[PDB]
RNA sequence: GAGAAGUCCAUUGAACCUUAUCAUUUAGAGGAAGCAGAAGUCGUAACAAGGUUUCCGUAGGUGAACCUGCGGAAGGA
RNA sequence: UACCAUGGUGGUGACGGGUGCGGAGAAUUAGGGUUCGAUUCCGGAGAGGGAGCCUGAGAAACGGCUACCACAUCCAAGGAAGGCAGCAGGCGCGCAAAUUACCCAAUCCUGACACGGGGAGGUAGUGACAAUAAAUCAAUACCGGGCGCAUAGUGUCUGGUAAUUGUUGGAGGGCAAUCUGGUGCCAGCAGCCGCGGUAAUUCCAGCUCCAAUAGCGUAUAUUUAAGUUGUUGCAGUUAAAAAGCUCGUAGUUGGACCUUGGGCCGGGUCGGCCGGUCCGCCUCACGGCGAGCACCGACCUACUCGACCC
RNA sequence: UACCUGGUUGAUCCUGCCAGUAGUCAUAUGCUUGUCUCAAAGUUAAGCCAUGCAUGUGCAAGUAUGAACGUGAAACUGCGAAUGGCUCAUUAAAUCAGUUAUAGUUUGUUUGAUGGACUCGGAUAACCGUAGUAAUUCUAGAGCUAAUACGUGCA
């Protein structure tokens, strides 16, 4: 299948572990996922090291919190590409009450909920960062 | 048609069982011609027409699509634009251009697409000219929600099967689009029947 | 009822905002708990860097040392010790250094009852329960009731008669008693399935409700509270659940707000 | 769950396993049955009951015009029925009791209580106490 | 039917006394149960205005009360109306109160604000005042009425809608009886046995 | 020049009888004892290491509950 | 229909069997689905069963024939004679559904040249089968009780009397509502539970209590609840449940990086009848009906851009 | 709003179902209906049918007209009786829906197009006069008569 899971759950089981950040290897997609969650200042930052002929990637995502709470209250995955459960620029079924934000590869690439739902775009959900 | 868009005139009360009397009164025409005939239709732009102490009235379609009738003037009483619906191709230079209304017209007069649209009196059944369907004309468009409204043909686009849209600078607004059988076009720089208040 | 929701901005996100305050602090995640111990290993390196020390004691260092120390016995909290909800209630008054103490003239396991202030109490529902011995088989009683204030906390207490039981358990839902933020007219925070065991109990903002959580949703202070609460009618569960709802909320503008730390 | 909602050939499969497994009653409903039946019935019997506890019911066997014959229970204190008659019955489920699959409801035939209030319309008599037991009786004679 | 309603309302309202508890549903329920009873006015009905409440889109529990401002609601802020259910009520009627120049006599449409109340200038001369004095007069008379009165159920002074009841004078007694012995044997049951 | 009653060949191509069989509603040759009511007899299996630890595939066989041979299991000492 | 070729189809369900019209739509339920598919609108089909034909622009014809069969009918009994699944109405089947009525005034249509016709259609009679609003009480004075004041007496509401003014369901629990009389596991009752084995909270009557109230419950059908067909919305270790396990496909899916197209996406513009549903306005005293206006509709068809991912 | 509560039990929690409760139909039992006002109105037999009746027009479609008094009217010819109505039996199907194809094809009448006042004859119903299986239904031996229905000559 799609790694997709794995670095998700690396990144909430990171925070519950008050871990400082997070490892494992990524692609467009799931650097692609890891930039928005950059974006709306889920983590700190994230590198990809070793990015260029090596055998494979890896990506170190540094996780955001540190102290009292976490960042990442809650993250689970919905739902994968290639794909359906499929929703309309319109039929957006959710989470938080704008809280939280739905990374969304869409057509466009992936955005976030609020940039599809402009960007006049539907697509395929990827997980509901909270 | 006619009986219909005449009983349309009247709703206020007291026809329709009693219909058939209006027409025999020989006080309504259709293009210029008695016609006294309850299964009778008729369309858009044909020229309807009362008494004697009287007036004249246009087939129109309102901002929805239904026809209805609107009172015309004299002047342009005498004029009707009849779309070229279809052709059936050949004489000389002749298609068999069909119009909307139904109308035969075998041969020349200079042109000749469908939805091209040629400008006629009534009398004589004479074609003074042809408006072109072709950018920078003026259109008015015959049916839909986006009926009613009119507009300046910005580009045409033709496609495999048909050409399908029609695209208008226009509006007091903003731009639109229909299939091209929605557009009867209603003006040129030399000729134009436009002068009705606007629109969307 | 409605929906998102919208206006206005500091206003708004006022009310319990102290329980709020503290309690972001408290529960996580590196400070705070959850276990708080090579986590505080991975601290003392980061605050001695900042505040510094000025490496005799003198006079500065004896204070900032002390001002550490109290994020760290702050950190301790395990939420059901009061000082988040402490604050917020009011207080001043004699009764209060009872409270912090020790027995003075009253105390002994009361002592909180008095400070809240007016409020209905209700009794719920009272249950049965039949548990058999050697001569013969004993009639006992476990009544659930709710005062609440303007927190949540529900309390199951028994007693093998039916009267003594209730008296010492609108005590018990007062005090250990944990506040909600509502976030509207009687709005929940933000949606929340809370599940223990095999119970699936979801709240979502929306209407009324029916059974064992409509009279909870009342007594919290909701008074719009959508709550699909299915996998059991079996009623001391259903209670239950829902008080692990109504203590740790964790909305978002609670992930956010967290920079400051208090005395 | 095991697919969830995919593409490439595939939703299929298990639409077919829901519709065979289905618990419940498939099309509609009679191996006996329903809908308002009036069976005329000629024997009149006494049946016994449920495992828990005991009592004796007094019952009229009836045979049904749609071919069936059972024993069905009769509400209401006091009763009688004569040369066939005609006495309507409504099916109705206990979940169980043994041998009774349906009651004969009140219907033309079928009487009610002896002349009450209390109440009247379950257990049922007639105009004021009664008036029409009197006039029932008259019917199936002449 | 209305009478009785009332009645309960008022009990509802006052105090101390007997009584135990309550349970769930009671609580929502009997809530529900006041506030349509001011207007004395039916249940299908209320729930009716509810369900368009329900339906148009605001802050739920406004809309019902907010429009309440019913023609009947509307008579009594301005105080002409002696309650809602009224002598005045009946008078709506009777067709004496105006909305928009137009008359309705149904008591249930729903007043908007900003609307005008005025009573009708006919109406004011009552039809039957006239006849009530005529005997006097120059003729006969007898009184009253009230009633409380019947003509069927039944006289004394307690009486219907609603109610009195009386039929008073039973003796079931020997009817079970008659029911007991009856209702035995025979019709019992082919049970073959012998000790 | 039209062409009635009309008779024949060919074709589409009705209905009774000829099949032979399948289906439905039915009854039914003769027959087996699956569940059940409580008001029955037989033994006392399982139920506590149930007085031979339970259960199980498999065949044999016993009034029967069942027994046991073989091998396996611990939901068993 | 000749002749030549022997085919074409189906593990993505062909061929076949059963089914207590298809779509527009109806009912639900917060959404999803489920359900329902019909009388009406629309298309198709058949007129006792079945084939064929003339006529006419159009029929493979309910109000035409031919004519086998099925079945009533007429008979001066030789021979003819019929089409209600068209209105009204009969018959019997069944739980059960209307006057052997009135009119073309409206509405639309056939006819044709100008007023004629219609069981299309409308009326009224029947009729609580969907809907709603109003009664019957009710407003008010005065004696008797409680609450706001303060033995009493004031201010206010009830339990009756005096003046004028326009029924049904249940009451142990579910589930809301503790008498008295009579019976005693007998009789009967409760759709589960359970009640009656003599002082019954459950029978039955009568008082009283009350939910709702010109309606009500009861049954049938159906759906929600019931996340109990789970897509949203569940299990498979001991709960129904993990295939003894593998070798492998058709079938679900896919690690990294660059680039090209573009089936999966935005804007569109067509159609999406009316009725119904929702908003709001008036019209018949009101309302529901009905009128007129507005707002929403999946999805599917043109066109062009667009590429992250399959 | 929707949300649940009773029953496995000494008592408990979980699995799980029965049952109440909620809404609803083109329906029934029905006790009970003072009221204005609109509405459903045989998924049983596509069983079988008595009685009246569900299609008509000449003041410019057509020449003529016994009988009635230019006015009405019976037959022939033209337009119509196929539209409409109603029932889902048949019925899972290019049947129907939605999109296209159709120069691969029809459209009479009509709206519209294109073509275009010499002389004429022919027989016929109604009306009639009687009739056969004959009470018959039915139509003919039969006198008489009219055709923008017919047949022609034709720039």
């Amino acid at each position: 299948m799609v790694r997709v899971s794995v670095l998700n759950d690396a990144l909430k089981t990171m925070y519950n572990a008050e871990k400082r950040g997070k490892r494992q290897v990524l692609i467009r997609p799931s650097s692609k996922v890891i930039i928005k969650f950059l974006i709306v200042m889920q983590k700190h930052g994230y590198i990809g090291e070793f990015e260029f002929v090596d055998d494979h990637r890896s990506g170190k995502i540094v996780v955001e919190l540190n102290g009292r709470l976490n960042k990442c209250g809650v993250i689970s995955p919905r739902f994968d590409v290639g794909v359906k459960e499929i929703e309309s620029w319109t039929a957006r079924l959710l989470p938080s009450r704008q809280f939280g934000y739905i990374v969304l590869t869409t057509s466009a690439g992936i955005m976030d909920h609020e940039e599809a739902r402009r960007k006049n775009v539907g697509g395929k959900v990827l997980g509901f960062f909270y | 048609p006619l009986i219909l868009i005449i009983r349309n005139r009247l709703k206020y009360a007291l026809t329709y069982r009693e219909v058939i009397s209006i027409l025999m009164q020989r006080h309504v025409l259709v293009d210029g011609k008695v016609r006294t005939d309850k299964t009778y239709p008729a369309g858009f732009m044909d020229v309807i027409s009362i008494p004697k102490t009287g007036e004249n009235y246009r087939l129109l379609y309102d901002t929805k699509g239904r026809f209805r009738l609107q009172s015309v003037k004299d002047e342009d009483a005498k004029f009707k634009l009849c779309k070229v619906r279809s052709v059936q191709f050949g004489q000389k230079g002749i298609p068999y251009l069909n119009t909307y209304d139904g109308r035969t017209i075998r041969y020349p007069d200079p042109i000749i697409k469908a939805n091209d649209t040629i400008k006629i009196d009534l009398e004589t059944n004479k074609i003074v000219d042809f408006i072109k369907f072709d950018v920078g004309n003026v259109v008015m468009v015959t049916g839909g929600r986006n009926t009613g409204r009119v507009g300046v043909i910005k580009n045409r686009e033709k496609h495999k099967g048909s050409f399908e849209t029609i695209h208008v600078e226009d509006a007091l607004g903003h731009q639109f689009a229909t299939r091209l059988g929605n557009v009867f076009t209603i003006g040129k720089g030399n000729k134009p029947w436009v002068s009705l208040p606007k629109g969307k | 009822m409605a929906e998102r929701g919208g206006e206005r901005g500091g206003e708004r996100g006022g009310f319990g905002r102290g329980f709020g305050r503290g309690g972001r602090g408290d529960r996580g995640g590196r400070r705070g708990g959850r276990r708080g111990p090579r986590q505080e290993e991975e601290k003392w390196v980061p605050v001695t860097k900042l505040g510094r020390l000025v490496k005799e004691g003198r006079f500065s260092k004896i204070e900032e040392i002390y001002l550490h120390s109290l994020p760290v016995k702050e950190h301790q909290i395990v939420e059901t010790l009061v000082p988040g909800l402490k604050d917020e209630v009011m207080k001043i008054t004699p009764v209060q250094k009872q409270t912090r103490a020790g027995q003075r003239t009253r105390f002994k396991a009361f002592v909180v009852v008095g400070d809240n202030n007016g409020h209905v109490g209700l009794g719920v529902k009272c249950a049965k329960e039949v548990a058999t011995a050697i001569r013969g088989a004993i009639i006992l009683a476990k009544l659930s009731v709710v005062p609440v204030r303007r927190g949540y906390w529900g309390n199951k207490i028994g007693q093998p008669h039916t009267v003594p039981c209730k008296v010492t358990g609108k005590c018990g839902s007062v005090t250990v008693r944990m506040v909600p933020a509502p976030r509207g007219s009687g709005i929940v925070a933000a949606r929340v399935p809370k599940k223990v065991l095999q119970f699936a109990g979801i709240e979502d903002v929306f209407t009324s409700s029916r059974g064992s959580t409509k009279t909870l949703g009342n007594f919290v202070k909701a008074t719009f509270d959508c709550l699909m609460k299915t996998y059991g009618f079996l009623t001391p569960d259903f209670w239950r659940d829902t008080k692990f709802v109504k203590s740790p909320f964790q909305e978002y503008t609670d992930l956010l707000a967290k920079p400051t730390k208090a005395l | 769950m095991g697919k969830t909602r995919g593409m490439g050939a595939g939703r299929k499969l298990k639409t077919h396993r829901r519709n065979q497994r289905w618990a419940d009653k498939a099309y509609k409903k009679s191996h006996l049955g329903n809908e308002w039946k009036k069976p005329f019935a000629g024997s009149s019997h006494a049946k016994g009951i449920v495992l828990e506890k005991i009592g004796i019911e007094a019952k009229q066997p009836n045979s049904a015009i749609r071919k069936c014959a059972r024993v069905q229970l009769v509400k209401n204190g006091k009763k009688i029925a004569a040369f066939v008659p005609n006495d309507g019955c409504l099916n109705f489920i206990e979940e169980n009791d043994e041998v009774l699959i349906a009651g004969f409801g009140r219907k033309g035939h079928a009487v009610g209580d002896i002349p009450g209030v209390r109440f009247k319309v379950v257990k049922v008599s007639g105009v004021s106490l009664l008036a029409l037991f009197k006039e029932k009786k008259e019917k199936p004679r002449s | 039917m209305p009478r009785a309603p009332r009645t309960y309302s008022k009990t509802y309202s006052t105090k101390k006394p007997r009584r135990p508890y309550e349970k769930e549903r009671l609580d929502a329920e009997l809530k529900l149960v006041g506030e349509y009873g001011l207007r004395c006015k039916r249940e299908l009905w209320r729930v009716q205005y509810a369900l368009s409440r329900i339906r148009n889109n605001a802050r739920h529990l406004l809309t019902l009360d907010e429009k309440n401002p019913r023609r009947i609601f509307e008579g009594e802020a301005l105080l002409r109306r002696m309650n809602r259910y009224g002598l005045l009520a009946d008078g709506q009627n009777k067709l004496d109160y105006v909305l928009a120049l137009t008359v309705e006599n149904f008591l249930a449409r729903r007043l908007q604000t900003l609307v005008f109340k005025a009573g009708m200038a006919k109406s004011i001369h009552h039809a039957r005042v006239l006849i009530r004095q005529r005997h006097i007069r120059v003729g006969r008379q007898i009184v009253n009425i009230p009633s409380f009165m019947v003509r069927v159920e039944s006289e004394k002074h307690i009486d219907f809608s609603l109610t009195s009841p009386f039929g008073g004078g039973p003796p079931g007694r020997v009817k079970r009886k008659n029911q007991k012995k009856a209702s035995g044997g025979g019709g019992d049951g082919e049970e073959e046995d012998e000790e």
